[PDB]
RNA sequence: AAUCGAGAG
DNA sequence: ATACGCCTCTCTGCTTATCGGTAG
DNA sequence: CTACCGATAAGCAGATCTCTCGATTGCGTAT
């Protein structure tokens, strides 16, 4: 048996608040910056068709 | 402009052409002593315990020296100002022997995985 | 790198016997299945971890940042 | 000499100049500067068929002596497994397995039953 | 089919359907050998597959003659295999074929300025308007009792250096086409699908198919370009063939989608009148 | 994963009728006489017109992919389930194929009976512009293995020439899963 | 992983007493699921364990 | 060497004042010697600098670069010299230029580097680096080819064509490509700087050497004279250019036409007459392979070529497979090194020519003697040739003037990680097509091809993008790096029957082409052809006669209806592709090519050689894998993308990357505290030595449905077994 | 059967020349044999130049040998007689350039 | 911040 | 040393040139 | 007859899921 090198401990990241982007004021990129996870297109897409729009929102 | 190194040859020797006699090119290979070439083929022949190939093979003229042993002209008999073109020409090559496969020491039977020795009962159970 | 103290499966101490387990096999003309009868391991789960071993720590050693060379 | 549509000067070896395009009952090497007559070069004539590949025909197809056509019934497709059909029940039922959305995802088999035609492409 | 055909159907809305296609149901008295006849008698064939090979004489010796002996397949096996008729064959030769191959000449030459003759008169007027009508042409006969060959001089002048003459005659061979009806090349009869009898054409022109009443049931022509549906059956059957293709695709790959959004896709396409697409 | 001495003879008696399935399949596509021995030089020349073609070479590729894959459904109705000398609800692999839980009845007849015919696209393995579909066939070969049909199984493990092709196989499935990721969607944005 | 592309991350740290035992008292390290194998078809990773058990003991 | 060929064949740049017919005065720099060597330190007189110091420094580890000018003027009149250093030149480890150059293991361990160390690698800015290996057109030989690129190329132009690549002994690449056109015109393309140029072929032929046409008539066609497609394309061709170019009636009218055409982008010298020049572009663009003073060799080849097409063109010829293994050869690093350091001297002597121009327009205190102005324009030149090759190793970018016949510019030079030994060695192993087929559509260049049996890998490749594209080497596969002594084979072959070129009249596929190394040597019979080919083969494994060296490739090409282009072709150049196979007569190993491989039969195993069909087998089946597709146990019983992805995840694992890891400073280093040897290995395990780098441990593994936390993929962990240090690193 | 040999005549005797394909010559066409067994032969007239040489690397393997063979008895008159390729030059045209640069 | 390389799903 | 000035292989559509058909 | 149009042929503009690491980012003149 091999152990690859792959450890969850360089992939996990949970982010409350804290530091945002210049000029639109949303959250940074990256888990090593403190920074959030994005929302894209497809999630949009997914939560719209859920009729869920306080959720969206 | 006279190369360096070449001297032209002031005199040659004779061309005796005149069923008369036909005109063959025959080529040897470097590996041939022209010079005891006691017979050829018209074909497997054996010189100095070696083996060569004998067969039958026109752009290349003939170029016989005229009555002055200065130059060369070529040649016709027929007088179509056209060469004599070879009657019969042959050719020399190397050969060699190759070996038949033993195919009775080259079929080896596949060996199966050899069985370790020396096998005995390792694991016994628990209080023994 | 160096012999593990312990059998990972069971836990039988296995850390105490690859000196011997290499002089069994180096003065003895003795096989390993037969050294480690004699060494006390029954087990295959104990009888792989010093079949297996491979001791790099001695090449690791010979690089020694405080000894001149 | 000539050499069918072609015509080459004897002594340097040339191109001659097609006679047709030059004056008459005499042409020029452009090399030796010599003279050839216009005479003795009646015809140049140069005789070409097609390709024989040239044009693809069903009738081209079947000029040749191996099997050209496969007819849609000399196809059996084969691959015959014992699979339950879910639309009649017939024992036979076709099949084919691709791999797909990864190089770990499970593999999609499709199932085709053979008497009523019914298609299933089912993962598992 | 695939993302392709959602790319074509749903992305584009392209009138040029890369595989067009027409299914064309069959009155259920005509016969399936009469069903493969028709076939035969629809389908385009061109020029160059009933000819066998074409012998190129050039002869130099000042008028550049270039003498064309055009072998024909057999009769018996052409007429057979394509429908085609030794005087319908000779009609195609005498007027487009020549015409065609002295245009392909004349421009060449424009760029590279930068068995038997026994007649029986009627042979004879034919090759005296052939030579009339046609800028080169000096001879001409075609096996009219047989209809194996046809030989015709191209006589030309020592002006113009050398041409190929036998690329010239594969590429317009391949140009010219013996009979054809607009967009359709071939009309292949396959085997039925839900015990429904169907001819499916390779190309969509649907006023062309409505004079063989006789063996198609015009009611039940249906094609896959959904533009010449709009075109020639309005909106609504334009709307039905969307989602019969659109639901084609599914089909094919045994993947089920309810028939309700693939509706609704299609009204938002035609929303207009027209074929729309999702794009910019 | 294992048969019976019964069941493996059954197999091996089976598979020994694909002796003769590919010559028999080129001498038909050649228009050829039947019994026609494979060294015939009239066959060679018309498998080597098929070679040359790429239509005739799909003929060939079909119509005997038909015949050997008819051979291997023979094999594996036959050895299964009546040649598992461990069988349902006993044998596993088995049951799981069965239950649907993880695998099918095509995963336990690789592993088990045969691995048969490889396709790649829809004609079977590529062929050397010599005639050779591998160094070890020599040129034009009528044999259904030169093709590509692999008659072992993944219990007692591949030759090394049904290996190469199983490979071709396998790298073949995994650049189509490459071209799906590559090009993908967009159809979804568009639509939404 | 194994030699044979069985990758696979670890779960859960099953306790020993937990962990099934033999009848020679010896607890596996590793559990793989039986399921893992119908459809990767490794067959090496079987011979492969039987070998290894034959060569250890 | 490579690098002293490459200055040779380099050339000189000449400059001209103008101070008083007089052109002026003639500076011609140019360099003849290049030396290097094993770097040193200043820390007087110089101490050996060992690689350990320079990847503890986080620096790169870099020689002197030693360059003499030869400030030649007007002819020898008066030579200076000056050997100028050119910065550091990073060499690679384990080469005549390190000094771990021939250090036993107890030597390289007290040197602190590692007991079996392999270099192959450089040091730059305290991160290795490695160059991959590309694969390439074979060189020196002419396919044909059916592209639909070369049509779309303008109007008249059709898919056919005939592609070449040219090698010199500099190992630099030249590209002759042979279009055709649908009129009958035949037009040589070739690139000299990064712009193309098209050439009428008789043009080009007739500036070869003095030729008639009729010469030319019977050298493409051959006896073959009543094939009227040959007649009428040759026809159209020798009058097509008997029409454009009337007045050029000789050979000198011809080569100063086309010096006259090609002044400005060949940089010609104001001194060279139109005809040298001419001469210059002929010999330095137009098969480059045979050198100059080859003319009729060119000539005959020119003459190979265009018939070659014809016969492509006329479906007599089927095309050559420009992605498939039979036709290519792999650029091997260190020659990629030997072009970029020949382009960067060739800008270096721009450079300093430059500097003298500019002294000759601003101001005129100029002088070629005057050794203070040689010293003053010298040290106003940037001479950082060393530092650009550092910059190409640490970026992967191709900055070329030209640039070589590399279709790509970036991705050249990647890190080699010391994550683990299997993916170390790996980075050793591995060829790329180029990132160009990296970003394209066409999945056939992708396939895995029955002309790689030995050569690839069919196992070792990643999925996802590189899929296909980056396959490894099968590791009994040995690439060429020395030129074989050919210059006796020629006499070989005329005694064997290969009737000589120069005097045989004759052309065409009904006959064999006997070449050697992209150089026509003779004519003879296709049976004849298939004797000499036999004959050679066996001469070579006995190596009795001192001619045929193992590592000649012996090409025979039956006739084939439709087939590849027939013929008998012998190589023995560089960057070739070799594996051992055991001849079965005389039952010794011989060595084969991919090229002449796909036309014989080599047995898998010995049981199944066959009667009469079989010459060759292997040694055995497992030298066809490479060494991670070789240490995966019981391959043959897994499914292929089971094998592939341990091949990939191999290269993965956390093992150890080496013992010497307090010597080093690198960024990020995972290393496995307690590996053991596999119970169940292959035998190759132990004869590459990796129990000096274990990678995995053995374990006892149950294949049970019990815990449920286990279903998909993951798996459980014993959790005394992980408090015992089971699978346990740092 | 086989063939035998009179005399091997190593000293030059004989040439051959190989022009091109139909090549004839005029009655007054002469040509120097130059030696150093390598030749380089040279033959004028008015409006041409048969300039040609040997090909020393085709030479020092292969050796060819123009013979004469009697029907009536069983032997060969040998004679060594090289081939030499020649390139018929035009004296219409052999010295006719341009100049040297275009300003 | 752009690219280059390496990878995970 | 240091501040100014600068450099070879896709695929839909929408929009325009160009040398001739086309009703009154 | 004459605008007046127009069926070609030719030119031109845009796309082609999320995530984590590292390495590197340019050069000629003139006071
Ligand atoms: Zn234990
Ligand atoms: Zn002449
Ligand atoms: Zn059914």
């Amino acid at each position: 048996y091999q152990r690859l090198r792959h450890m969850v401990n360089d992939k996990f990241q949970v982010r409350s608040t804290g530091p945002v982007n210049s000029l639109t004021m949303q959250p940074v990129k990256g888990r090593k910056r403190h920074g959030g996870i994005r929302v894209g297109e497809m999630e949009r897409d997914a939560l719209i068709g859920h009729g869920t729009s306080f959720l969206l929102q | 402009s006279i190369p360096d190194g070449f001297k032209k040859c002031k005199h040659l020797k004779n061309f005796p052409l005149n069923k008369q006699q036909q005109v063959w090119l025959i080529k040897f290979p470097s590996n041939v002593d022209i010079s005891k070439l006691k017979s050829l083929p018209v074909t497997t022949m054996t010189i100095d315990k070696h083996d060569y190939k004998i067969m039958d093979d026109s752009n290349m003229t003939l170029l016989v020296p005229s009555e002055s042993k200065e130059s060369l002209k070529i040649a016709s008999t027929a007088k179509d100002n056209a060469p004599l073109q070879f009657d019969k020409v042959f050719s020399v090559s190397e050969t060699a022997k190759i070996p038949a496969i033993d195919y009775s020491k080259v079929r080896v039977p596949r060996k199966d995985v050899p069985k370790v020795e020396g096998l005995k009962l390792e694991h016994f159970a628990t209080g023994y | 790198m160096i012999v593990p103290v312990r059998c990972f499966s069971c836990g039988k101490v296995v850390g105490d016997k690859w000196e011997s387990y290499l002089n069994l096999l180096q003065e003895d003309e003795l096989d390993e299945g037969t050294a480690l009868s004699r060494l006390g391991l029954k087990r295959y789960c104990c009888r792989r971890m010093i079949l297996t071993h491979v001791d790099l720590i001695e090449k690791f050693l010979r690089y020694n940042p405080l000894e001149k060379r | 000499s000539v050499v069918g549509s072609l015509i080459f000067c004897l002594d340097c070896g040339d191109l001659l100049e097609n006679p047709n395009a030059v004056l008459g009952s005499n042409v020029e090497c452009s090399q030796c500067k010599a003279i050839y007559p216009k005479s003795q070069f009646s015809n140049l004539k140069v005789v070409t068929t097609t390709a024989d590949d040239a044009f693809p025909s069903s009738l081209r197809a079947k000029k040749s002596v191996v099997k050209t056509s496969l007819k849609k019934n000399e196809l059996k497709d084969g691959a015959t497994i014992k699979e339950k059909c879910p639309q009649c029940g017939n024992e036979e039922m076709n099949y084919h397995t691709l791999q797909l959305r990864s190089a770990d995802e499970g593999a999609t088999v499709f199932y085709t039953c053979t008497s009523c035609g019914y298609k299933f492409r089912t993962n598992n | 089919l695939g993302i392709p055909r959602l790319r074509e159907i749903v992305m584009t809305a392209s009138a040029a359907i890369k595989t067009p296609q027409m299914t064309l149901p069959i009155w259920n008295d005509v016969s399936d050998e009469q069903a493969d006849t028709f076939c035969k008698s629809i389908s385009k064939v061109l020029l160059s597959e009933v000819i066998d090979k074409v012998i190129v004489t050039e002869t130099t010796g000042a008028a550049r003659s270039y003498v064309i002996h055009m072998r024909f397949f057999d009769n018996n096996e052409y007429s057979e295999e394509y429908d085609v008729s030794k005087e319908e064959l000779q009609n195609v030769i005498s007027n487009q074929f020549i015409h065609l191959l002295e245009a392909a000449i004349v421009k060449e030459i424009k760029k590279q300025k930068r068995a038997n003759n026994n007649m029986n008169k009627v042979q004879r007027d034919r090759q005296s308007a052939i030579i009339s009508h046609h800028r080169f042409i000096t001879k001409y006969n075609f096996d009219d009792e047989s209809g194996k060959w046809c030989e015709f001089k191209l006589e030309l002048a020592a002006d113009t250096e050398k041409l190929l003459m036998v690329n010239i005659v594969e590429e317009i061979c391949r140009k010219s086409i013996i009979r054809q009806i607009p967009h359709i090349d071939r009309c292949v009869h396959p085997e039925p699908e839900n015990g429904k009898r169907v001819l499916v054409t390779e190309g969509v022109n649907f006023q062309a198919m409505w004079d063989q009443e006789a063996f198609i049931d015009v009611d039940g022509i249906t094609s896959n370009d959904v533009a010449a549906v709009l075109k020639t059956y309005g909106v609504e059957a334009a709307r039905n063939t969307i989602v019969n293709e659109i639901n084609n695709v599914f089909s094919r790959y045994a993947i089920s989608v309810s028939f309700r959004h693939l509706d609704l896709i299609a009204d938002m396409m035609t929303r207009q009148g027209t074929y729309l697409a999702f794009n910019r | 994963l294992r048969l019976t001495a019964e069941g493996n003879k059954w197999r091996t008696d089976i598979l020994k009728t694909s002796v003769d399935t590919g010559r028999e399949a080129a001498a038909e596509v050649t228009n050829l006489d039947k019994d026609t021995p494979a060294d015939d030089p009239e066959l060679l020349k018309r498998l080597q017109e098929i070679l040359r073609d790429n239509n005739k070479s799909g003929i060939l590729d079909a119509v005997t992919s038909s015949k050997v894959n008819a051979i291997t459904s023979q094999v594996v109705s036959k050895c299964v389930p009546d040649g598992t000398m461990k069988k349902f609800p006993c044998n596993s692999m088995q049951a799981m194929a069965l239950s649907g839980a993880k695998g099918s009845n095509v995963n336990v007849s690789q592993i088990m009976c045969l691995l048969g015919q490889q396709a790649l696209e829809g004609r079977r393995v590529p062929v050397m512009v010599s005639g050779k579909t591998l160094p070890s066939f020599k040129p034009y070969e009528t044999d259904a293995m030169a093709g590509g049909y692999v008659k072992g199984r993944f219990y007692s493990g591949i030759k090394p020439q049904e290996y190469y092709f199983h490979c071709m196989a396998g790298r073949e499935g995994l650049i189509d899963t490459a071209v799906k990721t590559s090009r993908s969607g967009y159809l979804q944005r568009c639509l939404t | 992983s194994s030699r044979h592309g069985q990758k696979g991350v670890c779960s859960r740290k099953w306790p020993t007493i937990d962990m099934p035992f033999s009848e020679t008292g010896i607890q596996p390290d590793i559990i793989i699921n039986p399921h893992a194998f119908p459809s990767r078809m490794t067959i090496g990773m079987f011979v492969e364990s039987l070998a290894g058990k034959a060569g250890a003991l | 060497g490579l690098l002293n060929l490459g200055v040779k064949d380099i050339g000189e740049k000449v400059i001209f004042d103008g101070k008083p017919g007089y052109l002026g005065n003639k500076l011609s720099v140019s360099v003849e010697q290049v030396s290097i060597a094993k770097p040193m330190s200043n820390d007087a007189v110089e101490r050996k600098v060992y690689p350990s110091e320079s990847r503890q420094r986080l620096t790169s580890y870099r020689g002197k670069l030693l360059l003499k000018l030869k400030w030649s003027v007007n002819n020898g009149e008066e030579n200076l010299f000056e050997v100028r250093d050119c910065g550091g030149l990073p060499v690679m480890l384990q080469s005549n230029r390190c000094h771990l150059n021939k250090m036993s293991p107890y030597e390289l361990v007290q040197h602190k580097e590692e007991s079996d160390e392999i270099g192959g690698y450089f040091i730059v800015n305290g991160i290795e680096k490695l160059i991959r290996m590309l694969i390439v057109q074979r060189r020196n030989h002419p396919m044909a080819i059916i592209r639909p690129s070369f049509a779309n190329r303008g109007a008249s132009y059709s898919h056919y064509g005939i592609q070449i690549r040219s090698v010199r002994p500099d190992q630099t690449s030249q590209t002759n490509v042979l279009h055709y056109l649908n009129d009958g015109q035949v037009t040589f393309r070739f690139s000299w700087r990064k712009n193309e140029y098209l050439v009428p072929v008789v043009m080009i032929l007739k500036a070869l050497c003095h030729t008639s046409d009729r010469e030319i008539f019977d050298g493409i066609i051959g006896n073959d004279v009543k094939d009227s497609f040959l007649t009428d394309r040759l026809e159209l061709l020798l009058r097509g250019f008997k029409k454009r170019y009337p007045h050029l009636q000789n050979r000198t009218q011809v080569l100063q036409y086309l010096g006259d055409k090609f002044r400005v982008v060949f940089q010609a010298s104001p001194d060279q007459s139109d005809l040298e020049v001419g001469q210059e572009v002929l010999d330095r663009i137009v098969l480059v392979h045979l050198g100059k003073d080859g003319s009729q060799d060119k000539f005959r080849m020119l003459l190979f070529m265009i018939r070659k097409l014809y016969s492509l063109v006329a479906g007599e010829c089927s095309p050559d497979n420009p992605d498939a293994t039979q036709h290519q050869e792999v650029l091997l690093g260190g020659f990629l090194y030997g072009m970029i350091l020949k382009e960067k001297i060739d800008e270096y002597l721009q450079n300093i020519i430059a500097q003298v121009r500019m002294d000759i327009n601003r101001g005129m205190a100029i002088n070629f003697k005057d050794k203070r102005y040689m010293s003053r324009v010298l040290m106003r030149v940037n001479e950082n040739i060393g530092s650009k090759m550092q910059y190409f190793l640490s970026t992967g970018n191709l900055v070329s003037q030209s640039g070589l016949d590399l279709q790509q510019v970036s991705g050249y030079t990647v890190v080699a990680e010391k994550i683990n030994f299997y993916r170390f060695i790996s980075h050793f192993r591995m060829v790329h097509r180029g990132s160009f087929f990296a970003q394209l559509k066409t999945t056939t260049v992708r396939k895995l091809l029955p002309e790689s049996w030995g050569f690839l890998c069919p196992v070792h490749t990643p999925d996802g993008s590189p899929c296909g594209l980056l396959n490894h080497f099968a590791h009994k596969c040995r690439i060429s790096t020395q030129q074989s002594d050919v210059s006796r084979i020629p006499s070989i072959l005329y005694s064997l029957g290969v009737a000589p070129a120069s005097h045989t009249f004759a052309a065409g596929p009904s006959l064999c082409c006997v070449q050697i190394d992209g150089k026509i040597i003779g004519w003879v019979s296709h049976e004849q052809g298939k004797i000499i080919a036999d004959t050679l083969r066996y001469w070579k494994v006995e190596g009795k006669t001192p001619g045929l060296p193992i590592d000649l490739e012996i090409g025979y090409v039956p006739p084939s209806t439709r087939g590849q282009y027939p013929g008998l072709y012998l190589f023995g150049g560089h960057s070739r592709m070799l594996r051992p196979v055991r001849y079965l007569p005389l039952d010794k190993e011989d060595i084969v090519g991919p090229f002449e491989q796909v036309y014989m039969n080599i047995a898998v195993t010995p049981q199944e050689i066959q009667n009469n069909v079989h010459t060759h087998v292997e040694f055995t089946p497992t030298n066809i894998l490479s060494i991670l597709a070789n240490l995966t146990p019981f391959s043959d019983f897994n499914q292929s993308p089971r094998n592939m992805y341990q091949c990939q995840m191999g290269k993965q694992t956390m093992g150890t990357p080496g013992v010497a890891l307090c010597h080093r400073s690198d960024n990020k280093l995972y290393r496995l505290q307690t590996g053991q040897t596999p119970i169940v290995k292959a035998n190759l395990y132990d004869d590459y030595g990796m129990d000096n780098f274990p990678n995995g441990f053995n374990a006892v593994v149950a294949v049970i449905s019990y815990t449920g936390y286990d279903m998909d993929d993951a798996m459980i962990i014993n959790k005394s077994a992980d408090e015992r240090g089971f699978g346990y690193g740092t | 059967s086989e063939i035998e040999i009179e005399s091997v005549q190593d000293q030059p005797s004989v040439a051959v020349g190989s022009f091109f394909k139909g090549f004839r010559a005029p009655s007054d066409t002469t040509f120097d044999l130059y030696k150093k067994d390598e030749f380089v032969l040279h033959g004028e007239n008015e409006r041409l130049e048969y300039e040609g040489y040997t090909d020393s690397s085709s030479q020092a393997s292969n050796q060819y040998v123009v013979g004469l063979f009697n029907p009536e008895k069983k032997s060969i008159q040998l004679y060594k007689a090289p081939v030499l390729v020649s390139k018929v030059v035009s004296k219409s045209s052999k010295n006719l350039r341009g100049p040297k640069i275009k300003s």
